[PDB]
RNA sequence: CGCUGCUGCAGUUGAAACGCCCGUAGUUGGCCCCCCGCCGCCACGAGGAAACGGGAGCGCUCCAGGCAGGCCCGUUGGCCCCGCCGCGUGGGACCGCGCAGCGGGCGCGGCGCGCCGCCGCCGCAGCCCCGAGGAGAGCGGGCGGGGGCACCGGUACCGGCCGGGGACGGGUGAAACAGGAUGAUCCCGCCGAGACCGCCGGCCGCGCAGGCGCCUGCCAAGACCGCCUCUGUCAAUCAAGGGCGAAGGCCGGGGGCUAGAAGGCGAUCAGACACCACCGUAUUCCCGGCCGUAAACGGUGCCGCCCCGCGGCCGGCGCGCGCGUCCCGCCGGCCGCCCAGGGAAACCGGGAGGCUCCGGGCUCUGGGGGGAGUAUGGCCGCAAGGCUGAAACUUGAAGGCAUU
RNA sequence: AAAAUGGAGA
């Protein structure tokens, strides 16, 4: 049974889970890219 | 569990035998004369009685003059402390 | 106090059934 | 008198309970505050439940009390 | 605790009235509570009304033609079939020269006369005298 | 009174219904069944009979004379029971044992009138109504 | 009601109108992110988070500021209580207070309270594991009630 | 037939109380029931008064003031006329009368 | 006879809110997502034996009757019944609940297509309503005779001890019972236990209620108010089930200062069994258990809503003011009087009002006065007693508040 | 200080 709680965490990591820096792509992000919100000229978008 | 479902499984061991006044009686004060109360060196519930009044804890390996039947009788417990009000009052 | 006067009348009433109930049977 | 319920009257609605106006609004305020000795503007509710400390002064400039938060520097009022 | 809403309603709207405050509040703003409010509005009993609105349960500030005489709700909603719609006018009617229950049908929610007379009975919300 | 009200509570008053029916002392009279068990008569009208000892109850107050009436022991039950007689002086006709039929004093339990305990009625004897024998109407 | 007590009080207060973000928005919404992730990296639970955040910073609101709640930003990020604070910090209300019942036993007034927030932990747990927020088979107990803190 | 709304007592938020019981009846009464007049008397009778004022051997002496509490049972309040059965009128008259600020046991 | 109450009854005093609180089923859950699908739900059919009854037409010598009658609707006997809890048909208002990201391509992927696969594929605005004068948690500050555990200071009362002094002392409504020249009462010092926490002490405050008052501390809280703090309906009342619960009682110890059920006296009165004096045991105080009841009463269950004004007291929290416990609100609780309104009245009116114009929710209880809390079973307790709970029979009022 | 009755039924 204890080895079938290894395999439940298994089936758990395919999914998103911990995604710790995508919830923190934010405050970091907005130094680095940031795009065209204040005086960027690269307004054209795909 | 709980085999004999009455209180008295202490003094069950009697059976039907000596009464219900005495029966009675008698466990409380036999519960008490078995049990297990805190030396006070050990500071651990180690004593038994060794014979009636003189009692003994396995760790502390020390012997306590205590009751017959538990380690401090009530009216010693209070004369202890009013030897201490005498004493912290002379000095 | 008639109703205390009644009420353990009627418990001395009842205990008095007791053992007539029981030292007949 | 004339005293219309439909279009509220602002004067009586600050003496009202914050939930008894026509609309249930906050009843307290964000102030910036003066630390005498340096310029830096840290912001306070009117009502303190945390100690907020002016940059570059360890000691809490705001000690919350239930309710209003006083200063240990001098008071800038309010947004000014 | 606050089950029906209209009941808190009515007797908001009737005492106020039985005073004489012409403008008057309700706690919660209710879609059902808009049904017999704009009911009363089109027979004429209630004047001009409004829902100030905050996003929690919003405020109803109502005036008053000062004309009610009663409102009131059955609680809970009773279901019955439009044969029986004219039992419960005797019932809950001061006459029938101004007789109005407020029943519920899935095609539109009306007062009992127009449903009766449309030959269907749902659940009585609530009474207007 | 609380009153529990809801469209899915027809528990509640159903049971306090039938619990609190019988709470009256006419509902349980007639609901209860010892009745039937406990009346002398069971549940009839009339109920024949033999007559035993007649009996002369002091009356209460304001009446205040002695009302003959006879015990007779029902046959159907096997139970005695004591019966009022008619009209003016018409115990006389009724002295050892006879058919005797037994009716209620319409109250139906309680003792009629100002007599005091007296639960049921006399109405004939031998084979001829009791009260065309005071009549002189029909008599032995 | 004040559920188990009595005594009633409204102690409930108003927080801003405005559904979109307050006007001086010091900082960027996406600023207002890595601030509140700090604090699980600080150990503050959820409650306390909005708490600091509300006085040390400008930020006020969460939901002015962001669209999301100060735990759907924390429950994307790696710290997502599995138990909520509310049912956390009452059950260790319960082990402090077993303290004093064990101490000393004569204080049956205690034990009362030790009984309504044993009740109201039973009520708030139901609650959880109905929801996802508690595994189904989390059933509160006496013994492991101070293990529980892991 | 509610005689008092008060019901003889200034209980308000509360269950039980203390008993003290009548310095006559030797009653037990809760705190609530009991008159509790107080009352200041100088030690000595005012008649003589003068007398052991004159006998002053030592300089501006005054009069021992004594203050006591007074605590009749109802019983003993009605029957030493502490207090007098009302109509319902005077039972809301919230006041002793008779004036008589005067410092003293005896009003005099 | 709305005196069985769903419509449509009472429960502050007539009959009646569990002593108190938690609590599981049960019942009941605010706004709120138009459109989809199920619930329930009405409209509304199909097919549902009559007799009987609602009800065509009809003059037995008139009906009650019957369905006959006459140159006649193919003359009749038409029609509504049957409840049929299903079954169609439709509305979807209300009513409860709804999950799996969609979608496209390959797709006729077998007389048409689905499954199911396989593709981020590009069409996704792909994706967490709100933040309840619901509740829970949180934080800041005060709040209280609120609770336990130690600790401890007073005086009193009683009992000793020494000293002094000098006959009476006690007790009362008067008296007497028992004190006292081995010296009482009395007057002071010295002391020993045991309870008790005085005046301050209250339309004060606290607490689930019973209840809560020595000084020092110590432990766990509770309610409260304030807040741009999260939680997101976790809610209400609650059978069964628990937890407490004054005194008295009981069961073993410990303790024993005063009062003091019993029991003794004296003194009362034709009796004094008693009232009153004087002793005095159980008890009272503590610990460990049982009891589980009180006029446990506010004689008024709980959670909600709306109110008519005038003042207090306590808890915060703001309001300006020459800053004074100054005013003025937000108040949460304590309340007094009371306006309509209600009530058989008395009275209530921070309701017992909004209600014969009689329908927020939810537990409990009553049905003339007896018998009767009895009998009989069960349960509980060691017992006392508790808890549950009829009848046979009686008999005409019992009762409620008010007027002289 | 003591201090007890008041037949039935208009």
């Amino acid at each position: 049974e204890q080895e079938l709680e290894k395999k439940k965490k298994e089936e758990l990591e395919q999914r998103r889970k911990k995604a710790e820096q995508r919830c923190k792509e934010r405050a970091e992000k907005v130094a680095a890219n940031r795009l065209a919100f204040a005086q960027t000229g690269i307004f054209t978008e795909k | 569990m709980a085999k004999r479902t009455k209180k008295v499984g202490l003094t069950g061991k009697y059976g039907t035998r000596y009464g219900r006044a005495a029966r009675k009686q008698l466990l409380k004060i036999e519960t008490s004369q078995k049990a297990k109360y805190t030396c006070p060196f050990c500071a651990k519930d180690k004593v038994r009685r060794t014979a009636c009044g003189i009692w003994t804890c396995r760790s502390c390996s020390k012997t306590m003059a205590g009751g017959a039947y538990s380690l401090h009788t009530e009216p010693a417990n209070a004369a202890r402390a009013t030897i201490r009000r005498l004493r912290l009052a002379r000095e | 106090m008639r109703a205390k006067w009644a009420k353990k009348r009627m418990r001395k009433l009842k205990r008095k059934r007791r053992h007539m109930k029981a030292r007949s049977k | 008198m004339n005293v219309d319920l439909l279009y509220p009257d602002p004067v009586e609605e600050q003496r009202k309970h914050k939930l008894k106006r026509l609309v249930q609004g906050p009843n307290s305020y964000f102030l910036e505050i003066k630390c005498a000795g340096c310029q830096d503007i840290v912001v306070v509710y009117s009502h303190a439940n945390t100690p907020v400390f002016c940059p570059g002064c360890t000691s809490q400039i705001s000690i919350p009390t239930g309710g209003k938060c006083a200063f240990t520097s001098q008071v800038e009022r309010y947004r000014q | 605790v606050r089950i029906n809403v209209l009941r808190d309603a009515l007797k908001s709207i009737c005492n106020a009235q039985r005073i004489g405050k012409k403008q008057v509040i309700v706690r919660p703003s209710s879609k059902v509570i808009i049904e017999f409010l704009q009911l009363m509005q089109k027979n004429g009993y209630i004047s001009d009304f409004a829902v100030v609105d905050n996003h929690r349960s919003n405020r109803i500030v109502v005036n008053l033609i000062g004309r009610l005489n009663k409102a009131g709700v059955i609680s809970p909603r009773f279901d019955i079939p439009a044969n029986d719609i004219e039992k419960w006018v005797v019932n809950l009617l001061p006459s029938r020269l101004f007789g109005h229950i407020i029943l519920t049908t899935s095609q539109g929610i009306m007062d009992h006369i127009e449903a009766q007379h449309r030959q269907i009975g749902g659940k009585v919300i609530g009474y207007f005298y | 009174s609380g009153k529990t009200s809801g469209l899915y509570t027809a528990r509640k008053l159903r049971t306090i219904r039938r619990i609190q029916r019988w709470a009256d002392k006419r509902y349980r009279k007639a609901h209860l069944g010892t009745w039937l068990k406990a009346n002398p008569l069971e549940g009839a009208c009339m109920a024949r009979g033999i007559v035993t000892q007649k009996i002369g109850i002091s009356a209460k107050q304001p009446n205040s004379a002695v009302r003959k009436a006879v015990r007779v022991q029902l046959t159907k039950n096997s139970k005695k029971i004591t019966a009022f007689v008619p009209r003016d002086g018409s115990l006389t006709y009724i002295d050892n044992n006879d058919e005797v039929l037994v009716a209620g004093f319409g109250r139906a339990g309680r003792a009629v009138g100002d007599i005091p305990g007296c639960r049921f009625k006399v109405i004939k004897v031998a084979g001829i109504g009791l009260l065309a024998l005071f009549l002189r109407k029909r008599e032995k | 009601g004040r559920m188990h007590a009595p005594g009633k009080g409204i102690s409930r207060s108003a927080i801003p109108y405005t559904r979109a973000p307050a006007p001086w928005n010091k900082y960027t919404p996406e600023d207002v992110c890595e601030q509140i992730y700090k604090l699980a990296k600080k150990g503050t639970p959820p409650s306390q988070i909005g708490l600091i955040l509300r006085d040390q910073f400008a930020i006020g609101q969460v939901k002015n500021v962001t669209g999301s709640k100060i735990v759907r930003i924390l429950k994307a990020k790696g710290l997502a209580p599995e138990i909520p604070e509310d049912l956390y910090c009452m059950i260790k209300k319960a082990v402090a207070i077993r303290k004093h019942l064990e101490r000393s036993r004569r204080d049956k007034d205690s034990k009362f309270r030790l009984i309504l927030v044993e009740s109201r932990i039973h009520r708030l747990a139901r609650y959880y594991r109905q929801a996802r927020r508690l595994p189904p088979t989390f059933r509160y107990k006496s013994d492991q009630a101070a293990a529980l803190l892991a | 037939p509610v005689k008092r709304r008060n019901n003889g007592r200034s209980k308000y938020n509360c269950g039980h109380t203390n008993i003290v019981r009548c310095q006559n009846c030797h009653r037990c009464v809760p705190k609530d029931k009991v008159i509790k007049r107080f009352t200041i008397r100088n030690i000595v009778d005012n008649t003589i008064a003068d007398d052991v004022l004159n006998a002053c051997v030592i300089q501006g002496f005054a009069i021992p003031k004594l203050y006591n509490k007074v605590q009749y049972c109802v019983s003993c309040s009605i029957h030493n006329h502490i207090v007098r059965v009302r109509s319902r009128e005077d039972r809301k008259i919230r006041t002793p009368p008779k004036r008589f600020p005067r410092n003293s046991s005896q009003k005099k």
